[PDB]
């Protein structure tokens, strides 16, 4: 399937050479920074996948307190 | 009548780094784009510009010591051209 792996590798690969295109040079002007860019990507789209995990089960707990303080409107 | 001339000997007869193709006068130096493509042959010499997508070709001399040379976008100046500048 499409791993965070591989999608933040894609954006890295794309964001660097976006990058060399908005500066009037070759796309594949420095290939080190290119590898540089796509494990930073596939780092960030990992984390931002477990940021997101945790985030969602934070709100989840934080709606089940405010719904129990809700229900206590009607004692 | 002379007809007498006095050989240097410091003269260079072999400059091993070649002829330099971008040749600043005094605080002028000559302005490429990195998008423009100037041949290794080519001699740019004083205040001359040139702009994206221009390109110089082989032979080329665009001396600009005396007056302003611009080469505009996409403008192409072709193999062994000669582009000098005067006073007025
Ligand atoms: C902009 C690009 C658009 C691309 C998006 C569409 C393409 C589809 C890929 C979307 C994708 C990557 C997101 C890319 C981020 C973009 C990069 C940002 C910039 C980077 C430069 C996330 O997509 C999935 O992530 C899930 C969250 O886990 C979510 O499911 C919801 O979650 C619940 C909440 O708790 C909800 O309650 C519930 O309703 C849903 O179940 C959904 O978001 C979705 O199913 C692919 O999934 C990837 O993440 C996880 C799977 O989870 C995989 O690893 C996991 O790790 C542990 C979990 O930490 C697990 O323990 C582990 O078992 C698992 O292996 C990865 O291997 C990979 O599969
Ligand atoms: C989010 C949507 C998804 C987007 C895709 C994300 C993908 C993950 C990120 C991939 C990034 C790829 C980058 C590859 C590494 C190249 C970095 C080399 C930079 C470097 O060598 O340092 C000098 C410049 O520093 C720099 O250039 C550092 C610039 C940093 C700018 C931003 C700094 C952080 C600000 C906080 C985030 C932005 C705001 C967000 C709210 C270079 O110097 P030189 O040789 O070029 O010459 C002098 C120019 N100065």
């Amino acid at each position: 399937p499409i791993s965070a792996t591989m999608v933040g590798a894609l954006l890295g690969l794309g964001t660097q050479m976006y990058s060399n295109a908005l500066r009037k040079l070759p796309y594949m002007r420095h290939p080190w920074e290119h590898v540089v860019g796509m494990g930073l990507g596939a780092v960030f789209a990992n984390q931002l996948v477990k940021w997101d995990v945790k985030l969602k089960e934070d709100l989840d707990v934080m709606l089940a307190k405010a719904r129990a303080a809700n229900e206590r409107r009607y004692f | 009548p002379k007809s007498q001339v006095t050989p240097s000997p410091d003269r260079v007869k072999w400059d091993y780094r070649g002829q330099r193709q971008i040749i600043p006068l005094g605080q002028w130096l000559p302005k490429v784009a990195v998008d423009a493509y100037v041949a290794p042959n080519v001699v740019l010499a004083g205040q001359v510009t040139v702009w994206d997508g221009s390109s110089v070709w082989n032979g080329a001399v665009l001396r600009g010591d005396l007056n302003k040379i611009t080469v505009g976008f996409c403008s192409n100046v072709q193999e062994r051209c000669v582009v000098h500048a005067a006073w007025s």
